[PDB]
C-alpha cells in the first residue's frame, strides 16, 4: 500500500513494494558542498555518476549463523569498471567526497523465516581475516566473496601468526556485533520486507578523501536470525544491492590509477 | 505497544504508553560527553635513567621508553621504530602469564569505553613522579607530526630537550611537588581523530600498517632526568561523532 | 562539562583553549 | 605589596577530578576546522536508548540474539531476564556498556522483541515484569498478576515492552557484589500464551530477536570505572 | 595494573588524588557529595535486611 | 587577613611557553629610541612570499639555481619537484627556511621560472602539477592530464606558476619521517612542449632560473624547532 | 601567468589567477615575529664552584665560565679576555670529534633562524640549576656596557656579587624551586642590535675584531654559589628589521 | 605575541616593559 | 553553619555542594 | 589598634572576631 516506493537517480530507478521507509543516518544528507581544503574548483553535479549501481552480493543458505556477514567497502566496491562514470571519474581524481543512498534487496516467501541486519558503518574494518598477512592495497578494500564468520572479530584480528595471537587479547579492528544495531541500519525480516533503504552523509577524519588509501564507509549485511524453510520451498535465496553515491564532488584531477 | 524494528528505529517509551503510569524523569547531565571525559585518567608511563644535563637518547627498559606518543589509543615501539608509534593491538608484557600489565601504553578507560568513531578535543596532560625523591626533570612537548629533533647538545652540560623553542617544562627542587600538568590544543592536521579503527593506509603506496591513520595523535613527550613518571590525560571540550560498538565483554 | 569555577579563567580564552573556527 | 597567603594542608595534591583547568603551553592555536562533520552526539544517554541485542543461551550454551518458540505453551517462561543493568543477559548491549561507567540509573527500560518467524506463523506471548519481594514467578498465574502486556503476532513484527521504574529508592545501583534491594529489581519473563500456530510447510521453530535500551525517561549518573577484565 | 610500574588506583576515571614531594605538606582534603541511592542515611540502626 | 591557597600539583615548574610574564628587575628604563629605522616587518609570512632559489643538480651533481633546455623535446620532464616544504630541492629557499620552524602549512605555492636564454631564443614549456594517488606522471600525456599551464617565451621573461592547494586535510605537515598523505602532495614537473628554437650564433643551452615562495593565501602555524644539524 | 622577475618583485598569486579555483586563506597569526620569538629557548649555561659567601673570581672549567654575556649570538672567552665577549664564529668543544657541543654560548634557535639584519626587544632570562641539590646562589645582572666591578668583598663572609646596587637575585633554601626568572629592558646604547653580522669596527683606530658591533648585548650575568645552571632567553616585544638570508643547510 | 592573560599585569607598564620613546 | 568567608566560593555552588532537588 | 590592611578581612567579622553583645 503505502509500502510501494520508487526512487529515481539519473537514468536509474529502484522500486519496492514492501518498504518500511528510508533511514537517514545521523539525520544528515551529503549536500555536495565543495571541500574547503581544496583550492581547485571541484567537478560535481555529474548526472552520469549520480545514479544507482546494482550488484549481486551473496547467497543466503541455512548454514549461515547469527552475525555472519558480508562487507561492501565504499567507494571501492564501485571503483571498478562496473562503477560506470562514477568510477572513471573517481579513478582520475585525487580526492572524492560523497554520501551513500542504498537499497539492499532479498526476497523469500510467507513460508520462509529469518532476518538480516543491513547497516552502514564508518571506519569499519574491511580487511581480510582469514590470514595473518598484512592487508595490502588489493586485498583490503574488496567486497566479501564469502560470508564472514563472527567469532574472530569480537576482540579484533591482529595480523600476527597464530602463536603470538595468544598474547594479543585485543585489536583495534574489534567489532562487538551485539551492538551493530547502534550503526545506522534497518532490518530485512523475511515476513515483513524484501528491501531496506538507507542513506548516510559524508564523514571522515578530514574534509575530503584520498580514496586510494581509505574506504571510510562500509555497507554490511549480517544475518540476525538464520534462514529456515521446509521441503518444497524455494532453496535459492539471494541478496542484492543498489548503491548510489550521493552528490559526489571530485578534486585534484590527474591521470588515472591502474 | 507494537512497532517494527525493521524501520531502523523504534520509539523510546516510558511506563505510560502501555500502562496506567507516569513519566518519572529527573534532571541529570553527568552523562554529557564533555563532562564524562573531562577528568584525568591514567594513560601512560615514562622512565628515564639519564640526568637532566645530558643528551637525550631514545631508550627502552622492561617495556618503558623515555618518550611518549600522546594518544589514548595503544602506542608502543613498533617494529623497532626509534620512538613509540600507535599500535593496532594490545599485548601482555609477560610472554608467559597471559595476564596484564600490557606492554603497550593507552588510556584503558578510553579503549574500554569509546562508543564513537571520531573525536575532537584538547588534551590536559599530568605527569607524576612515582616516588618521593626530589624531582629534577625536563620535558619536551612536540606538536603532532613535528620534528622530534633527537640531536646532540649544542652546549656542554645542558639538557638537550630544553634546547628548543617547542613547549618544554623544567621542574626541580625541594620546593616542588614532584608533578607537572599543562594543557595543549588539538594539533593534528586531521579535522577529527579516529577513536578506534582507521580503515585505510597512511601513504600513497599503501605500504603502511593498515588500520592506523596518519598523524592521529596530540604530539609526543620526551623526558630526561632520573625517575619513572606516570601520565594522565584529561579530554577538554570533548566532542564525539558517529556512534559505534563498545569493546566486547566476556559472558558472565 | 566539569567547569565549576566562579571567577573567569586567568588565561585568555584563545590561549586556555584551542580556537574553534569554521572553514566556511 | 605581596599578598599574605595561608597554604592549605593539601598543597601539591593532584586532583584528577578538580573542576578547574591548568596552564596552557601552546595557546592561540586553531583547532583544525571540522564544520563539515555529521553524526555528532553530545549525551551518552543517546546511546543507552538505542535498542541493542541481549545474549540468550543456545541449546549448546552458545550465545545468540534470540530465543525459540513453537506449537506449544510451556508451563515455564521461554526466557527470564533479571532487571539489573548487571544481567549477564544484557552484558554486551550498548545500554549495559554505558551503564558500566555510571553508578546509578533511574527510569524506564525498553525490551524490544522482534518476531522473525514466517508470515504464516501466528501466536500470542505474555510479557511480564514481576517486581521483587515474593521471588520469581513460578507459573503463568503468578506472572500475569504483575505488570504485563500480551503480544499478538501479525502485520507489525515487533513489540516494545517497558519495564516501569518501580523502586523504593529514587535511584538504583548499576552493579553489585551481592544483590540488594537497591541493585536488583525483579524479573522480566516472556511466556507463551497461545502456541505458535502455522500451516504445513513451515519450520516448527520461530526465532524472536531480543533487545534492550533505556526508555524515554531513563537516566544514568556518577561517572565511574567498571571492574577491569582481560579481553578474549 | 594495565601498564607496568603505575599505581593501579590511579588507573580509573573515579575521583583520585596524588600527592608527593618535599613541597607538599603530607595531607589531603576534599569534599564529596552525598552519593547513596537512599534519600537519607540511618544514623544508628536500620530495622531490616538489605 | 591572609588568603587560603591551594598549591597546584605543578608548583615550581618552568613553562617555556607560558603566555605570562615574569618579574621586572630594571624597570622605568627607556628603550633607546629607534624611530629613524626602516625595513621593519612584523610577520614571518612576508619572508615566505619572497621568491627564493631552488637547488637544481648540475651534470656533476653540483647545485645550481637553474636548469638547461635546448633544441629538443625530451620524453621526460626537465625538472621534477615533489610538493613538500621538505623537498631537498627547496631546502635553502627562504620559504623552506621559515617552514622548518613551523608544523603545518596551507595555501598556494608559487614557482617562479625566469628564462635567461638569448632574446633570439623561443620555445614553450608545459608546467604541470600532478596531485598524488596515481604516482608521478611518466609521460607528457599524463602530465597534461593534471593541473598545468603552458609557458611561452617572449617579451616577458618569467612565468609565475601556482601549485593549487589540493589536500584531503585543511593543513599539511612541513616535514616527515616517512611520506604520508598529509606531508607529501604530488609533483611539479616542467616539460618541453616545443623545442627551444633559435638562429645561428646562439648557444644551444638556455638557463631557466627557478624559485619558490608561498602564494597569496599561504600560511604557516605552530612554532617548532627543526632537526638540528652541524653547519658545513 | 607571465611576469618579469627583473623588476625586483612579482605578484603573490593563488590558484584563481591561472585556473578555475578559489582562494583558500584561513586566519592565522602564529607567524607574527613577536609571537614566534616570545618563548623561552636554551641560550647559555653557567658553572660555579665557589660558595655564596666569597669573592667572585672569573673562572673557566671545560668551556664553562661562572659569568655570561647576555646575547643570542655566539659568545665565549675571546683571546684570553677576562669575561666572555661576543664571538664571530662557532667552534666545537672537542678538538677531535668534529661534533657538538660547541665551546661557544648562544641561542641555537636564534642563530639558525634569524632572517633579519637588526632586532629590538626586552629580554626575559631564566636560570635553572641542573640537579636537585638545594640551591644557594647569588646572581648579579650588569646592564649593557656597565662596569663589571670584579672587586674584593668589602665585608667578611658576604657574596661580593650582592655588594652592588646593580639588579641582583638571591635564591636559597628547601622552600625554593632551584630556578630564577626575571625580565630586563633593552639597555644597549645602540638603537637596534645587529642580529648576525656588523660590517665594521668598534673603535676609532679600527683595531677591534671586525664584524662585532660595540655594546651589542643585554648586559651580563655573574654567578656565585655551587652548581651548574642552564640559561634561557625569551624575546619580549620582539621587533625585527631588514630581511636577510637564513643559515645555509646542507643539501639532503 | 603570547599575551594571553585576562587580568592586567601586576607591575606597571613602565616597569614590566621597556619604555618606547621617539627622539622626534 | 560554619560559613564565615566574605568572598564568594571559588567553585560553583553546583560543584562545591551537592545539588538539592525535589522529586515533586 | 594595629589594623593596617586595605582589603577587607577574608573571614566574616563574626568569625574573625568574638561577637560583642550587650545583655541589656
Amino acid at each position: 500500500s503505502d509500502r510501494v516506493s520508487s526512487d529515481t537517480a539519473g537514468n536509474t530507478a529502484t522500486n519496492t513494494q514492501s518498504t518500511v521507509g528510508r533511514l537517514f543516518g545521523f539525520g544528515q544528507r551529503h549536500k555536495g558542498k565543495h571541500p574547503a581544503s581544496c583550492a581547485d574548483t571541484a567537478t560535481d553535479k555529474v548526472l552520469a555518476a549520480e545514479r544507482y549501481y546494482t550488484i549481486k552480493l551473496a547467497s543466503w543458505t541455512k548454514t549461515q549463523e547469527s552475525f555472519d556477514h558480508i562487507r561492501v567497502p565504499l567507494p571501492h566496491a564501485l571503483a571498478g569498471e562496473n562503477g560506470g562514470v562514477f568510477s572513471s571519474t573517481l579513478r582520475r581524481h585525487y580526492l572524492c567526497k560523497c554520501g551513500w543512498r542504498i537499497q539492499v534487496q532479498c526476497n523469500a516467501s510467507q513460508f520462509h523465516a529469518g532476518s538480516l541486519l543491513v547497516f552502514m558503518a564508518p571506519e569499519f574494518d574491511t580487511s581480510n581475516h582469514s590470514t595473518e598477512v598484512e592487508p595490502r592495497a588489493d586485498t583490503a578494500f574488496k567486497v566479501d566473496a564469502n560470508w564472514q564468520k563472527h567469532a574472530q572479530i569480537l576482540t579484533g584480528h591482529a595480523y600476527v601468526n597464530t602463536t603470538t595471537k595468544v598474547n594479543v587479547p585485543l585489536a583495534l579492528n574489534h567489532q562487538n556485533f551485539w551492538q551493530w544495531t547502534t550503526y545506522p541500519h534497518q532490518i530485512l525480516n523475511l515476513r515483513t520486507n524484501t528491501t531496506c533503504d538507507l542513506e548516510v552523509p559524508y564523514v571522515n577524519v578530514c574534509p575530503t578523501s584520498s580514496w586510494t588509501q581509505h574506504a571510510n564507509w562500509t555497507l554490511v549485511i549480517a544475518v540476525l536470525t538464520p534462514l529456515q524453510y521446509s521441503q518444497g520451498s524455494a532453496t535459492t535465496i539471494e541478496i542484492t544491492a543498489s548503491i548510489q553515491p550521493v552528490k559526489p564532488v571530485f578534486n585534484g584531477l590527474r591521470h588515472t590509477v591502474v | 505497544g507494537v512497532d517494527n524494528a525493521e524501520k531502523g528505529k523504534v520509539s523510546d517509551d516510558n511506563a505510560s504508553t502501555d500502562f496506567v503510569a507516569e513519566p518519572v524523569k529527573l534532571p541529570e547531565n553527568q552523562t554529557r560527553v564533555s563532562f564524562f571525559y573531562d577528568r584525568s585518567t591514567l594513560s601512560s608511563v615514562l622512565q628515564s635513567t639519564s640526568d637532566v644535563s645530558s643528551k637525550f637518547t631514545p631508550s627502552t627498559a622492561k617495556n618503558l621508553q623515555n618518550s611518549i606518543l600522546l594518544t589514548p589509543l595503544p602506542s608502543d615501539i613498533v617494529n623497532n621504530s626509534v620512538l613509540p608509534e600507535q599500535e593496532r593491538w594490545i599485548s601482555f608484557a609477560s610472554p608467559t602469564t597471559q595476564k596484564p600489565p600490557y606492554k603497550t601504553k593507552q588510556d584503558w578507560n578510553f579503549i574500554m569505553f569509546s562508543p564513537f568513531t571520531y573525536y575532537k578535543c584538547d588534551l590536559e596532560v599530568t605527569l607524576s613522579k612515582n616516588d618521593r625523591e626530589t624531582i629534577s626533570s625536563v620535558v619536551r612537548y612536540v606538536p603532532c607530526g613535528a620534528p622530534s629533533d633527537l640531536s646532540d647538545q649544542t652546549m656542554p652540560q645542558t639538557p638537550s630537550l630544553a634546547d628548543t623553542r617547542d613547549p618544554h617544562m623544567w621542574v626541580v627542587g625541594q620546593g616542588t611537588t614532584n608533578q607537572i600538568s599543562f594543557v595543549i590544543p588539538y594539533t593534528s592536521p586531521l579535522s577529527v581523530l579516529p577513536s578506534v579503527w582507521f580503515n585505510g593506509f597512511s601513504n600513497f603506496d599503501n605500504s603502511s600498517r593498515f588500520g592506523v591513520a596518519p598523524n592521529a595523535d596530540f604530539g609526543r613527550l620526551l623526558l630526561q632526568g632520573q625517575g619513572t613518571f606516570s601520565v594522565h590525560y584529561r579530554y577538554k571540550k570533548m566532542r564525539v561523532f558517529c556512534p559505534r560498538p563498545t569493546v566486547f565483554i566476556p559472558w558472565p | 562539562g566539569n567547569e565549576g569555577v566562579i571567577i573567569n579563567n586567568y588565561y585568555s580564552n584563545q590561549y586556555q583553549n584551542s580556537i574553534d573556527l569554521s572553514a566556511n | 605589596s605581596p599578598f599574605p597567603v595561608t597554604v592549605r594542608e593539601h598543597a601539591g595534591t593532584f586532583f584528577s577530578t578538580t573542576p578547574d583547568t591548568t596552564v596552557p603551553v601552546y595557546g592561540n592555536t586553531i583547532s583544525t576546522p571540522f564544520d563539515y562533520m555529521c553524526g555528532e552526539f553530545t549525551d551518552l544517554l543517546s546511546l543507552c536508548k538505542i535498542p541493542t541485542f541481549l545474549g540468550n543461551l543456545d541449546s549448546n550454551k552458545k550465545r545468540i540474539p534470540y530465543f525459540s518458540a513453537t506449537n506449544s505453551t510451556p508451563a515455564t517462561p521461554l526466557v527470564t531476564y533479571q532487571v539489573t543493568l548487571s544481567c549477564s543477559c544484557m552484558a554486551n548491549s550498548m545500554l549495559a556498556a554505558v551503564a558500566r561507567n555510571f553508578n546509578q540509573y533511574r527510569g524506564s527500560l525498553n525490551y524490544l522483541f522482534v518476531f522473525t518467524g514466517s508470515a504464516m506463523t501466528k501466536g500470542k506471548f505474555l510479557i511480564s515484569y514481576t517486581p521483587p519481594g515474593a521471588g520469581e514467578p513460578k507459573t503463568l498465574d503468578q506472572a500475569m498478576q504483575a505488570t504485563y502486556a500480551i503480544w499478538d503476532l501479525g502485520l507489525n513484527s515487533s513489540y516494545n515492552f517497558t519495564v516501569p521504574f518501580i523502586s523504593p529508592t529514587h535511584y538504583r545501583q548499576t552493579s553489585y557484589n551481592t544483590p540488594t534491594i537497591t541493585s536488583v529489581d525483579g524479573w522480566l519473563t516472556v511466556w507463551q500464551l497461545t502456541p505458535l500456530t502455522y500451516p504445513l510447510g513451515v519450520p516448527n521453530d520461530s526465532h524472536i530477536l531480543t533487545l534492550v535500551s533505556g526508555g524515554d525517561d531513563f537516566t544514568l549518573r556518577m561517572p565511574v570505572t567498571f571492574t577491569k577484565y582481560v579481553p578474549q
